[PDB]
Formats: structure tokens, sequence, C-alpha cells
């Protein structure tokens, strides 16, 4: 069978961190690959994805990338790009190959402009999507004045900028924007006084246990106050320096965790014939001692964007690809045209892009004495929220009021 | 025997937010075509030169960086010119022991050695503004200064070089204020809190609002000194810009007896350099090689910098003298370049040309003052000699600067 070659872009090696991204998700890889294989959806053709270590490092990245084009097969599109820096780099330069580029696991805002990244596309919800979200939380408890926490670092800034934007021509009023870069005493001692009830949390694991610490000693914190923060976290992450631990949980206690959902909590069968449960049990045997990954259904569903994707270009090419060189700006477009068509039910659920843009579920949880809890979801295609009954709860007989 | 041909795989922005390749390509070939007809500097070798357009566009350069990499001839060094271009091949070229050598970025943020092992650049960082600044604040004793910036990576990079600066000079920063694109709030916190000394780092559409609302709130006069970026255009604040309420006379008042600070680009003494040339004849013999007149080309007055590169490379390859062995897989002759490189000093049409410990050129600052709607240079000053030259020329309502605070 010819070969439709595909650009895997990843970290996979040992020596770096996000290393257990790129292997973490190959199990995943692996079991849409061999399906998509037997079934023969691609026939005469076959899929031929090609690995490459980027190493989380911009010039060992582009190098590796370099490489591919080189010395590599002919490749139609590109899969992957994991760290943030790597995937701009790639990301920015794409049109210069015509290679269209769906990541699984880059979430940074940065890449949603169309105007520096029009050949990019993401199954993946970026770090803002989590904003149409919280907007549908404030609505459903009737919380029109809220106060914003913001660590001083990109990765949150660029959230909290989002969040302006999302906010504006709603009746929710933003009385108290608070930012810190190492202490968040100061700024939580700000929102006290200015007696902010409803709290919107931009800040990474290790400043919100100080967050937490503050909280407690500012008595912001029970019935009155409402903590919404990322839902990310690594599990017992508060147990890992002028608090205690009970006084801690007790801030704690009741926050809302919000981030993207990893899999479908619908029990219907998707595009490969199984139903989210199914692929998740699949995906555990097949993954062996390799340890598992959030982002694994991002990259099954991956996998199924891009045969789709083959599918839907082969179908135009035969109404009118094998020399596909990175000179046919025509060969792209179609292949570019075809993926803003993809609209299946995955594993992460309804697969459907707006502008390269995920549009997907938004996970809710909720501290619950000693760990998180999933109190709710948003469907970001319908721009709905569910609340699971008797999950969700508030130390009061009712919950907090805004002011 | 044979000349091997040697070369330099260049980026050049034709087009874009900084289209400096125009002026820069030519004072390229210029500049090859000088050391090449020279048989005292590289007599057992020919520099030739392999380019592309950039388009100032990182996107753009990252297709032609490859087509410079995995096509013959192999190249000995990279030439980018914009800041965005140079971060990308700076930071990637280690991967192919590569040296780097940017004619036109000034990013403070290009002065990291861990990042940008192998770069250097004739263009000096926009931190040579600072050791100026902190100097003609010693000279007139003030010791409380304001900051105000637009919101760019250049700018806030800028004031962070300027906290470090002054904390050594026993100055301190009072008040520090940012902007995206509108001045409104910064400014009247600056009359709030009642700052003299302001040094203010923004593109010139942001300088007229910053202007007209330093007019509307009185923040100029006998108790104010503005420190600006001698970059704008000749008459910026009477230029007609819809989006500001200030008229031209207004405005004309506003500006008046503020300080600004330019990188010298060109020797502005009538000496002969390496090449033999003086700065008005390299100016005479580039303007003949441009098919339209020097205001209409981009990079125009950076060009004695990309001269003056070629010279900076053509002078290491000389003292190192082997070349035609070098591979992307071997650091051996790499290290020597760049060793060669840290060492250079020389006069070139830009004038003496040296670098710091992090590859970034050392140059003179031009000082002035607006002094009735037009600029007077009141002076020079040498970061390295710690040499100020003054003119004289400066003026103040009081007949001597004013202070920093209330006496
Ligand atoms: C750098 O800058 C200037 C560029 O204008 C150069 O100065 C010129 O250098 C010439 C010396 O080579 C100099 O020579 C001419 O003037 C001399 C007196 O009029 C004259 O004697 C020379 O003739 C030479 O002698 C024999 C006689 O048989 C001739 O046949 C040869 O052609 C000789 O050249 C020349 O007429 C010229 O006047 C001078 N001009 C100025 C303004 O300085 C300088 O050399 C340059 N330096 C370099 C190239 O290293
Ligand atoms: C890119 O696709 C968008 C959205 O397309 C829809 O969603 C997909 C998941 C799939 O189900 C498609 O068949 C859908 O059409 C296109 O924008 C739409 O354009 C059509 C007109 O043809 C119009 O019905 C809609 O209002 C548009 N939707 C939105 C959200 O604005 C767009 O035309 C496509 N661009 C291309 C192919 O260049
Ligand atoms: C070039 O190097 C040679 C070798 O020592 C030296 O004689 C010559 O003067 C150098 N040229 C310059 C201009 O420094
Ligand atoms: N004197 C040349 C400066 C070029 P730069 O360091 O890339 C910064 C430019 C590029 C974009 C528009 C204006 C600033």
């Amino acid at each position: 069978s010819p070969p439709l070659s595909i650009m895997g872009l990843m970290p996979l090696t040992k020596e770096v961190a996000k290393g257990s991204i790129g292997r973490g998700v190959l199990p995943a890889v692996e079991l849409a690959i061999e399906q998509i294989r037997n079934e023969s959806l691609l026939r005469p053709y076959f899929l031929d994805l090609r690995l490459y270590d980027t190493e989380c490092d911009n010039a060992k990245g582009l190098k590796a990338f370099y490489d591919a084009i080189k010395y590599g097969p002919n490749h139609l599109m590109v899969f992957g790009g994991v760290c943030p820096s790597v995937t701009s780099i790639i990301a920015e330069s794409l049109q210069g190959w015509n290679l269209v580029q769906l990541s699984f696991a880059a979430t940074t805002p940065v890449l949603a402009d169309k105007k520096k990244y029009p050949y990019f596309f993401r199954t993946v919800p970026s770090d803002n999507a989590v904003n149409p979200a919280i907007l549908k939380l404030l609505k459903h408890y009737q919380w029109k004045r809220v106060g914003t926490l913001t660590q001083d670092v990109q990765r949150f800034s660029e959230v909290r900028n989002d969040l302006t934007g999302v906010l504006y021509g709603e009746d929710i009023e933003i009385s108290d924007t608070e930012s810190f870069s190492n202490d968040p005493c100061t700024s939580v001692k700000k929102l006290k006084g200015n007696d902010v009830r409803i709290i919107l949390g931009q800040f990474d694991q290790n400043m919100a246990a100080k967050v937490f610490c503050c909280a407690y000693e500012e008595n912001m914190y029970g019935s009155k106050y409402q903590w919404i923060i990322p839902g990310w976290y690594e599990p017992s992450w508060w147990e890992q320096s002028r608090c205690l631990r009970k006084n801690l949980l007790a801030a704690m206690e009741g926050y809302i965790g919000v981030d993207f959902e990893p899999l479908s909590s619908k029990q219907i069968k998707t595009i490969s014939g199984k139903t989210p449960q199914q692929y998740e049990r699949e995906y555990n045997n097949k993954r062996s001692g390799v340890g598992p990954s959030k982002f694994h259904g991002y990259a099954y569903d991956g996998i199924w964007v891009i045969a789709k994707t083959l599918q839907r270009a082969m179908e135009t090419l035969h109404a009118s690809i094998q020399d596909f060189n990175y000179t046919d700006h025509t060969l792209g477009r179609i292949i570019l045209n075809a993926m803003n068509e993809t609209n299946f039910f995955g594993v992460t659920g309804q697969v459907v892009f707006r502008n390269g843009e995920r549009m997907g579920t938004i996970k809710f949880t909720q501290f619950q004495d000693s760990r998180e809890v999933k109190v709710g979801e948003y469907n970001a295609v319908a721009d709905t929220l569910e609340i699971i009954n008797d999950t969700i709860r508030f130390q009061g007989s009712e919950p907090p009021k805004d002011d | 025997s044979e000349r091997r041909a040697v070369y330099i795989g260049a980026l050049f922005p034709m087009s874009g937010g900084w289209p400096g390749g125009q002026a820069c390509q030519p004072a390229v070939e210029m500049a090859l075509e000088d050391v090449n007809s020279r048989r005292d500097i590289l007599p057992d070798y020919e520099l030739k030169l392999i380019h592309h357009d950039s388009k100032c566009d990182p996107g753009q350069a990252t297709k032609y960086l490859y087509e410079l990499l995995y096509n013959d001839p192999i190249k000995i060094i990279l030439m980018p010119g914009c800041s965005s271009v140079s971060t990308l091949v700076a930071e990637a070229a280690r991967m192919w022991n590569l040296i780097v050598l940017s004619y036109g970025s000034s990013s403070p943020a290009l002065s990291n050695r861990q990042r940008f092992p192998t770069f250097f650049r004739t263009h000096p960082s926009a931190t040579l503004h600072n050791p100026t600044r902190v100097k003609l604040f010693e000279k007139w004793g003030w010791k409380k200064i304001a900051t105000i910036q637009q919101t760019t990576e250049v700018f806030t990079s800028t004031l962070d070089d300027l906290e470090e600066r002054v904390k050594e000079a026993g100055i301190e920063i009072t008040f520090r204020q940012s902007f995206f694109s509108d001045p409104a709030v910064p400014v009247k916190n600056l009359k709030r809190q009642d700052a003299r000394i302001i040094v203010g780092l923004f593109y010139e559409t942001e300088a007229r609002k910053v202007f007209c609302e330093v007019y509307k709130e009185r923040l100029f006069g006998k108790k104010y000194v503005w420190f600006l970026i001698g970059w704008y255009a000749d008459n910026w604040f009477k230029i007609y810009d819809p989006s500001i309420n200030c008229t031209v006379d207004e405005m004309t008042e506003a500006v008046e007896g503020h300080i600004t600070t330019e990188i010298v680009m060109l020797n502005p003494a009538n000496t002969r350099s390496i090449s033999n040339m003086t700065s008005q004849e390299f100016v005479e013999k580039l303007t003949k090689r441009l098919k339209r007149h020097p205001e209409e080309t981009g990079g125009f007055q950076e060009a004695p910098l990309a001269y003056d590169a070629i010279w900076a490379l053509a002078l290491a390859l000389n003292k190192t003298s082997r070349l035609e062995d070098f591979n992307y897989n071997n650091q051996t002759i790499t290290d020597q370049i760049y060793r060669a490189m840290n060492s250079s000093s020389f006069e070139g049409v830009s004038g003496h040309v040296v670098f710091d410990a992090s590859g970034s050129r050392m140059a003179w600052t031009l000082i002035e003052q607006l002094q009735g709607g037009s600029y007077k240079k009141i002076g020079y000053y040498d970061s390295t000699k710690d040499d100020l030259s003054w003119s004289k020329t400066d003026k103040w309502i009081g007949g001597s600067p004013p202070a920093d605070d209330y006496k």
C-alpha cells in the first residue's frame, strides 16, 4: 500500500520531563493507527506516522523538524507539538512547507492567532477555554461581582487578559484586579478589604498553597466565599510555611477547579465503534508500564482527525496525492479546508474546530474534605452548563452572595 | 595556488517592521568587494554571500534558515538583521556550531550568552541608552527618577536594565508606570506623585499621545525634564494625528527642553577607517548603489553597522586564518572564530568596533535637547572609556537644570 506520511513531533526521551506526555500518548496513537489500518479506512493507502524527538528544546526541536523534511519521507501534515515555545516556532513556519499541523497537547492561547499561525489546529482546548465555562458558572449562581487573583507569569496573565473580553457585554463586574509575583498575601488582603466574595484565581500549584494560607489568615473562606481556580494541579498537591495543614484544608474547602475534560462521560459509541469507557480500558491495557497521560484521548482523536481529513482530501482530488512535495500550495489548502470540516463524536466528545481551536468540554471540580470531586461540565459547542445534582455543596443554606 | 571560497548565510529584511535589508544588503556587497580586493586581509580566501529576504518575520526566516543549512555550500557564519529573526537564528545556531552576527538587532534579550552562545552584533543593544542616562543624572545631580513606558518587550527589558544601573550609581527609580495604547492614566499619576525627572520609552504614534496628555496636565516647564529616545521623525510633535486633541503650538510647547539619547551609527569625525573611507565617502558610495533615494531606503542609518559587520568577520577570520574544513558537527573552528570575534578592536565606518562579554556592540551615544522646536547637539557619551564630550549648548529656564524634588 502507498504510504500517507505524517510528521510526528513530540518529546519522547526520558531525559526530558515532558517526554512523559509524548510517551504517555503513544499507546493511544498505536490504537487509532492499528484500527484505521485494519478497517482499511484509507484504502488503497495506509497512514505512515514517523516519529521525531523535539526534546522540548527550541534548537533541538527545530533541527528535528529540519532533519525530518531533509531525510524523512514526504510528510502530508504535522502531528504534535507539546512544549509551547517549540510549537510556536514550528507553527509559525508551517506555510513555508504547506504543512497543516494538528497538536493534541499544546494549550498556549498564543496559537489561536490565525494571522501568525494559519496552518495550526489543536484537538485540545487552550488555557483560555476555561473562561466561557466560568462565565456560565457565574450566570448559573447569579454571581455578578467578581475579584481576580493572578500570578505575574505569562501562562496566567494570558488567561486573565482573555477573561476581560469574555465578561465584556455580560452583566458581570470585576470589582478588584490583583496581581502578585512571589507572595499573594498583600493581594489577598486587598481583595478582603474591597469585600470580594467570588475570586477567580490564576496561579500555579506552588502559589496555590500560599494563596489558601493567606485566605485562612484573612478569613477569606467558608459560607461567604467562592474560590474558582485551575483544575490541572497534581492530586495531593497541598501535602507536598506559616499555616498549618488543617488550616490550609479549612481555607481550601469548597474551591472550584476548572480544566479541560480528559474523556467524554457519555456512554455513546464514538467514530471507532467504541464508547469512551471501552477506549479507556483498551488504552490502559496497551500502555503497560508507561505512565498514563491526560492528553491520551486528544492524541487518539487527533489520529482520527488526520484519517478523516486525508479521506476528504482524497475525495477532493478524485472530484477532479503521492507527489506532494512541500511546494504544492493547492494540496495544503485542500488538507486545510478538509480539516476545517471535522465533525465527529470522539473519545473526548464531539471533535469540532472554530478557527483552528477546539470546541470541547470543560470539567468543573470541587475540593471536598480530602480531594477534588467532579461537580459539572461545560459544553463549548452548545455553550451549555450541566451541574451534577447532589455533588456540589456550600457551607451555608444558600450559595454565597457576590457582595 | 587558488583562493578558497568561504560563505556567509545572510538574511535581509526587504519588507516588514524594519525593512533594513534595503540599505544593508548593498552595504554588505560593498564591504565584501572591499575586503576581497585587499590582499592583506584574507589573501588565501574569497568571502562570498548567499542571502534570502526574511521580510523581518521569524516564520518566513525559518524557511530560509533551512535553505541555508540544508543546501551546499557549507556556510561558516549566519548574518540576520531583525531582532525577531536573530532571536530565532541565534538560538537554533548551536545545533550546527555556527557563529551568528547581526547587523540590525537592538533587543536587550539578545545579550544572553546562555541562550545565544555564539551571538555577536555590530548594532548595539537598546540598553546602550542607560549608561548615558545615569551619567546625565549624575552630572545634573538627580537621584530620584520616574519611568514611563509603552508595553513592548524592548521597552520592558530597557527599563529592567536601567534599574540595575541606577542602583550602582546611587540613584533610585521613584515610580514606574506602563500603558499599552492609551497613556492618560500613567501621565496623570506622574503629576499626582509630583515626578520631575521622567524617562519615557515609546514609539512615535504613542509619543504624540504621551505629549498631548503632557500638555493637558501641565507636565512640562521649568520643574520637568523628559528623557526620550532620539529616533523620532524630524518634526514628530507637529505631525497630524486625528487621535490627539492638542494643537501643533500646544504640542511644540509640551516638548520644549526635553533630552534625547541616540545610538551613534556613523562616526561624526572626518577620520579614515580600515577601508580608508571617511563616514561621508561611505554615504556617497552607498547612495550610488541604491535604486531609490536614502529617505525611501529602509535601514539607511544602520547600513554602516552592516558594512562594519563584514569587516569584523573578515578581521576575525584573518586572525584564525583550515576555513574550508568547517563542518556543522564540529566546535573546533567555531570556538576559534568566537575567540577572534570576542577580541575585535578596529575602526569602522560606524566608529570604533568592540563587543562586550554578551557579544553586544559598544558605541558612542548622541545627546540632544529640543530648543525652540528643533534638536540641538548638546554632547556625546562613551560608556566604555567614561568620557563625556560637552558642547555647552544646553539651556534651561532657571539658567541651570531643575531638581528631582519639591525645593
Ligand atoms: C586613503 O585616502 C586617500 C584617498 O584619496 C589616499 O591619498 C592619496 O594617496 C596617493 C598616494 O598613493 C597620493 O598620491 C598622489 O599624490 C602624490 C603627490 O601629488 C603623487 O606623488 C602620487 O604619484 C605617485 O608617484 C608616481 C610618480 O611617477 C605616479 O606615477 C604614481 O601613480 C603614484 O601614485 C599621486 O599623484 C594622492 O595625492 C593622495 N591624495 C590625498 C587627498 O591624500 C591614500 O593613499 C589612501 N590610503 C591607502 C590607499 O592606503
Ligand atoms: C470552515 O468551517 C466553518 C464552520 O463549518 C461547519 O462546521 C463543521 C464542523 C462542519 O459540520 C461543516 O460542514 C460546517 O459547515 C465555515 O463557516 C461556516 O460557513 C457556512 C457557509 O458554507 C455557514 O453555514 C456557517 O454560518 C459558517 N459557520 C460559522 C461558525 O461561521 C467556513 O466556511 C469554512 N471555511 C473554509 C472551508 O474555508
Ligand atoms: C591579516 O593576518 C596576517 C597574518 O598575520 C597579518 O600579517 C595581516 O596584517 C592581517 N591584516 C590586518 C588588516 O590586520
Ligand atoms: N534599528 C533597527 C532595529 C530593528 P529591531 O531590533 O528588530 C526592532 C524593530 C522591529 C519591529 C519594528 C520596530 C522595532
